[PDB]
């Protein structure tokens, strides 16, 4: 059963709930996690471990430092992951 | 020079070819070093038993410090803290002060006898012969605080070994 | 003069890069230490001490600098997956047995004369 | 009647000498004493994991050498038959196929370990 | 009366473990050295009752002889935790007895004793083969004089 763009939709913002951190108000689809979310490049690096680990890839640093709005992700891995419908 | 240790190339007659074939079969080696040891069964142990008899030593032996004092019963001590001075653990520890006589003694003499290394150098240092480990290689306690010992207990090891001390230095006083 | 030769890193970004990976190295690192050398602690009271190390050690600019403990926490890391350290060794970052000490100018007072 | 008295005696007897040994010396056990040795540190953690010995080649061998061990054990009374004729060509036969079996696994490494 | 009896089985238990303590093959630095001299046919060890047996799981006195350092303090606790119990740790040499000539560097512990319950302290730079023979049977000594069920009795 191939997944879809919503079926990323719930499952990267899922995976950013678990931390405890940030706030159940504050996410959004274009929410900044430094300024809106309020994190520090440090805090941007588990939030993308969270995420690697939860769909079953892996991401470099190369590409891990501009990730940074949650929708950011969702159109990133869905070239990594060839989701494109 | 130089001399070679190990390449010796063995004959190969038929007499040396047999001499290794029955050393090799006929296992002989193996049987020299059993008559070997079995020779160095028969001899006469090298041990000797405890305290009853012990092992020897010489007059300038060094172990547990003691502190004497002179013929008049004066101790030989000074304090010029040469001894401190020369310590290479820094165990000697001593202050002195104008005794009521008037003479120059030090009020604590703590040698802690779990830091120096029994160089020697303390005996050697003071111009009066006042510190220097005496025979007795055994002083062994139970408990740590024990070993750590001050001017007092110096002084009655002083009384106590000051037999073998005036003996000992007797014969070694020439040597230096 | 100011211009120095530097050890790895070629400005602060890159120097930013490789305490990155570090912390991904060292993230991924704690759960099984936790389990391998049966630590005390639980897994999230890892991650804090992991964490606090790093913006404990971020008045730092200079990126020679920067790359140079990068290289320390990177031994300390190998040092750590090989089980060379010990429970005892570990347990050193978290420091227990040591009672806390005050901070207020009136206990540094209390206690004895020391700033 | 003579043998399971003689066998049933030594097990009893060495019962009893593990069950005061395992019992009587005033035990105190405190976890780290349990631990597993490890030459003075501590394991690394495993002693289960497969243990890659490089003799198999000899192990399996030896399991035929034995099998055809019993096959020549006979002997003793095969000698008193009325064939020796036989009995002694047969008797070669197996001593000449087992050194060829060894000549065979020896030549063709075999015997040698692995590396 | 019952403390008869309970004198008798303690000198009978005692007896047994001064005349057959052994000592561990726990060496560290010079102070290791000279006690191999101990075991050397000088003095031999042996014919008081001991042997060198190594395996903390099978020995009972532990011969701490030689520089303590940081670096392995957690090996030692770890190797005296797995001596079973009755166990002993004869402090040897002026390095274990607080930290010799080393006493105030930087990766040694000041004594034995920070690490474990250090039983009879023997002294020495190093301590002469027969100046801790008579550490061993000091402690024999020490093993001669316990209660155990004496309290056990009267606890
Ligand atoms: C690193 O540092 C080191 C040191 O220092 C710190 C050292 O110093 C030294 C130097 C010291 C040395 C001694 C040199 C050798 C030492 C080594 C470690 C080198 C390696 C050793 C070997 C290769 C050889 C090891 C040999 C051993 C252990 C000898 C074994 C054989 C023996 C005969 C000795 C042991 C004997 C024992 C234990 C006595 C018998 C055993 C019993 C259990 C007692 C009997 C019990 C019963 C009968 C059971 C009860 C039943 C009863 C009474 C019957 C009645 C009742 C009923 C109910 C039936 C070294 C080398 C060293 O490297
Ligand atoms: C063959 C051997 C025949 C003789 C065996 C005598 C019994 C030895 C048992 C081991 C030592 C303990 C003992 O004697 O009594 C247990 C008693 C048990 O009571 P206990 O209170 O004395 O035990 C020691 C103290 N605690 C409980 C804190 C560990 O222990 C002792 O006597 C040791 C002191
Ligand atoms: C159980 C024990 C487990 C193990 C326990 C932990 C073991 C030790 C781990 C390593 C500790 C080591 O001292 C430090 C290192 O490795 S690296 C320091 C990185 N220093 C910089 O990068 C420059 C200064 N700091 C900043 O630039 C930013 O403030 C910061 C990076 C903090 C956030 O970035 P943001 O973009 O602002
Ligand atoms: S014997 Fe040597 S090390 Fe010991 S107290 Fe005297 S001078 Fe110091
Ligand atoms: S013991 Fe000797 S070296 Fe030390 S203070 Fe006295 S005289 Fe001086
Ligand atoms: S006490 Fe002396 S002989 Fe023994 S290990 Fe230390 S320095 Fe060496």
């Amino acid at each position: 059963p191939p997944l879809t763009l919503e079926a990323i939709k719930d499952r990267v913002l899922y995976v950013l709930k678990l931390y405890d951190k940030i706030d159940p108000e504050k996410l959004s689809v274009n929410s900044h996690f430094m300024k809106d979310l309020g994190l520090d490049s440090l805090d941007q690096v588990e939030i993308i471990m969270a995420m690697e680990d939860e769909f079953g890839f892996e991401i470099p640093d190369i590409d891990a430092e501009k990730l940074m709005c949650p929708q950011e992700i969702v159109d990133y891995i869905a070239d990594k992951k060839d989701v494109y419908e | 020079t130089y001399k070679f240790v190990n390449m010796r190339e063995p004959s190969m007659d038929m007499k040396s070819v047999t001499d290794r074939a029955a050393q090799t079969l006929l296992w002989t080696e193996l049987v020299r070093g059993l008559g070997m040891t079995l020779s160095y069964l028969f001899r006469e142990p090298a041990t000797i038993n405890y305290p009853f008899e012990k092992g020897p030593l010489s007059p300038r032996f060094r172990g547990e410090h003691a502190l004497r004092r002179y013929p008049s019963g004066e101790e030989r001590c000074i304090a010029c803290k040469l001894c401190e001075a020369v310590c290479p653990a820094q165990a000697i520890t001593i202050e002195a002060e104008p005794r009521a006589d008037g003479s120059r003694r030090t009020t604590r003499y703590d040698i802690d006898m779990t830091k120096c290394i029994y160089c020697g150098f303390c005996q050697e240092a003071c111009p009066v012969d006042a510190i220097v480990e005496g025979p007795n290689f055994e002083f062994s306690t139970e408990t740590h605080e024990e070993l750590l010992y001050n001017k007092e207990k110096l002084l009655n090891n002083g009384d106590k070994w000051e037999a073998e001390i005036a003996a000992n230095i007797q014969a070694d006083y020439l040597y230096r | 003069g100011t211009s120095v030769k530097p050890i790895f890193s070629r400005d602060m970004n890159e120097a930013k890069r490789r305490v990155r990976e570090l912390y991904r190295a060292w993230y991924r690192e704690v759960p099984n230490t936790v389990h391998l050398f049966q630590l005390d602690i639980s897994v999230k009271q890892g991650r804090d001490k992991v964490r606090e190390m790093f913006m404990k050690n971020a008045h730092v600019t200079d990126p020679r600098v920067v790359d140079l403990l990068v290289i320390k926490g990177k031994m300390e890391l190998e040092e750590t997956i090989n089980v060379w350290k010990q429970r005892t060794h570990i347990m050193r970052f978290f420091h227990e047995t040591e009672a806390p000490r005050p901070t207020d100018f009136l206990s540094k007072f209390y206690v004895g004369h020391d700033p | 009647m003579n043998i399971m008295l003689t066998l049933l005696t030594n097990v009893t007897l060495a019962s009893l000498l593990v069950l005061i040994a395992f019992w009587l010396p005033q035990l105190n056990a405190y976890s780290e004493k349990t631990s597993p040795y490890e030459c003075g540190f501590d394991p690394m953690g495993s002693a289960r994991l497969p243990f890659s010995m490089k003799f198999f080649l000899v192990a399996i061998t030896f399991l035929l050498f034995d099998l055809e061990i019993a096959l020549l054990l006979p002997l003793p009374w095969a000698s008193q038959t009325n064939n020796l004729k036989t009995m002694l060509t047969m008797a070669l036969f197996l001593l000449i196929l087992l050194a060829a079996s060894l000549a065979y696994e020896w030549t063709q490494k075999g015997l040698e370990w692995a590396e | 009366r019952g403390e008869y009896v309970v004198a008798k089985l303690d000198d009978l238990v005692n007896w047994a473990r001064r005349s057959s303590l052994w000592p561990m093959t726990f060496g560290l630095a010079c102070c290791a050295v000279e006690m191999m001299h101990m075991a050397a046919p000088r003095y031999d060890m042996d014919r008081f009752g001991v042997v060198f047996r190594a395996s903390p799981r099978q020995s009972d006195v532990m011969i701490v002889a030689g520089t303590l350092t940081n670096k392995m303090a957690p090996a030692l606790r770890k190797v005296y935790d797995q001596m079973p119990e009755p166990r002993y740790v004869v402090s040897m040499g002026s390095c274990a007895n607080g930290g010799g000539y080393y006493h105030y560097s930087y990766s040694v512990v000041r004594g034995c004793d920070r690490i474990v319950p250090v039983d009879i302290y023997v002294p020495g730079c190093p301590p002469t083969a027969e100046a801790l023979l008579y550490g061993i049977l000091q402690l024999q000594r020490k093993i001669k004089r316990e209660k155990r069920l004496r309290i056990w009795y009267r606890r």
